[PDB]
Protein backbone atom coordinates (compact mmCIF):
# COMPACT_ATOMS: atom_id res chain seq x y z
CA UNK A 1 0.00 0.00 0.00
CA UNK A 2 2.39 2.38 0.85
CA UNK A 3 5.32 0.62 -1.31
CA UNK A 4 7.15 2.87 -3.92
CA UNK A 5 9.33 1.05 -5.51
CA UNK A 6 11.76 2.36 -8.08
CA UNK A 7 10.53 6.19 -7.29
CA UNK A 8 11.14 8.03 -4.32
CA UNK A 9 8.17 8.61 -1.51
CA UNK A 10 7.32 12.15 -1.62
CA UNK A 11 4.23 11.45 0.34
CA UNK A 12 3.31 15.54 1.93
CA UNK A 13 2.65 15.38 5.84
CA UNK A 14 -0.26 16.57 7.93
CA UNK A 15 -0.70 18.72 10.20
CA UNK A 16 0.23 16.39 13.46
CA UNK A 17 1.66 13.37 11.51
CA UNK A 18 5.24 11.85 12.78
CA UNK A 19 8.27 11.98 11.11
CA UNK A 20 12.57 11.00 11.27
CA UNK A 21 15.52 12.71 10.83
CA UNK A 22 18.84 10.80 11.42
CA UNK A 23 21.76 12.34 12.22
CA UNK A 24 24.66 9.91 10.38
CA UNK A 25 21.90 9.52 7.50
CA UNK A 26 20.63 13.02 6.48
CA UNK A 27 22.97 15.17 3.90
CA UNK A 28 21.33 18.02 5.89
CA UNK A 29 18.55 18.43 8.88
CA UNK A 30 15.70 18.92 6.14
CA UNK A 31 15.93 15.16 5.16
CA UNK A 32 12.94 13.35 6.86
CA UNK A 33 11.26 9.95 6.28
CA UNK A 34 7.54 9.30 7.09
CA UNK A 35 6.92 6.37 9.22
CA UNK A 36 5.87 4.00 6.57
CA UNK A 37 9.23 4.28 5.32
CA UNK A 38 11.36 4.33 8.12
CA UNK A 39 13.57 1.39 8.80
CA UNK A 40 15.37 0.80 12.28
CA UNK A 41 17.42 -1.89 10.43
CA UNK A 42 18.95 1.30 8.76
CA UNK A 43 20.31 3.15 11.70
CA UNK A 44 20.94 0.24 13.98
CA UNK A 45 23.52 3.09 16.30
CA UNK A 46 22.78 5.76 15.01
CA UNK A 47 21.33 9.11 16.19
CA UNK A 48 18.12 9.65 15.21
CA UNK A 49 14.90 11.65 16.35
CA UNK A 50 10.85 11.59 15.76
CA UNK A 51 9.11 15.29 15.01
CA UNK A 52 5.85 16.00 14.56
CA UNK A 53 4.27 18.60 11.50
CA UNK A 54 2.60 21.33 12.70
CA UNK A 55 1.07 24.40 11.00
CA UNK A 56 4.21 26.10 10.67
CA UNK A 57 6.05 22.95 9.12
CA UNK A 58 5.87 21.40 5.80
CA UNK A 59 7.64 18.92 3.00
CA UNK A 60 7.93 15.45 2.14
CA UNK A 61 9.22 12.42 2.74
CA UNK A 62 12.51 11.59 1.27
CA UNK A 63 12.94 7.87 1.17
CA UNK A 64 13.95 6.75 -2.11
CA UNK A 65 15.68 10.10 -2.92
CA UNK A 66 19.30 9.44 -3.05
CA UNK A 67 20.46 13.14 -3.17
CA UNK A 68 18.97 13.08 0.35
CA UNK A 69 20.96 10.28 2.19
CA UNK A 70 24.77 9.92 2.54
CA UNK A 71 23.78 6.09 2.96
CA UNK A 72 21.69 3.69 0.93
CA UNK A 73 18.11 3.07 2.91
CA UNK A 74 15.83 -0.12 2.89
CA UNK A 75 12.17 1.18 2.45
CA UNK A 76 10.41 -0.78 5.25
CA UNK A 77 7.47 -0.81 3.08
CA UNK A 78 9.17 -3.25 0.58
CA UNK A 79 9.48 -5.55 3.82
CA UNK A 80 7.00 -8.51 3.40
CA UNK B 1 12.50 18.09 2.69
CA UNK B 2 10.85 19.54 5.41
CA UNK B 3 11.08 23.24 5.76
CA UNK B 4 9.07 26.35 5.63
ZN1 LIG C 1 7.68 7.84 3.03
ZN1 LIG D 1 9.86 4.39 1.38
ZN1 LIG E 1 20.71 6.51 9.97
Amino acid sequence: VHKHTGRNCGRKFKIGEPLYRCHECGCDDTCVLCIHCFNPKDHVNHHVCTDICTEFTSGICDCGDEEAWNSPLHCKAEEQ
Amino acid sequence: RLGE
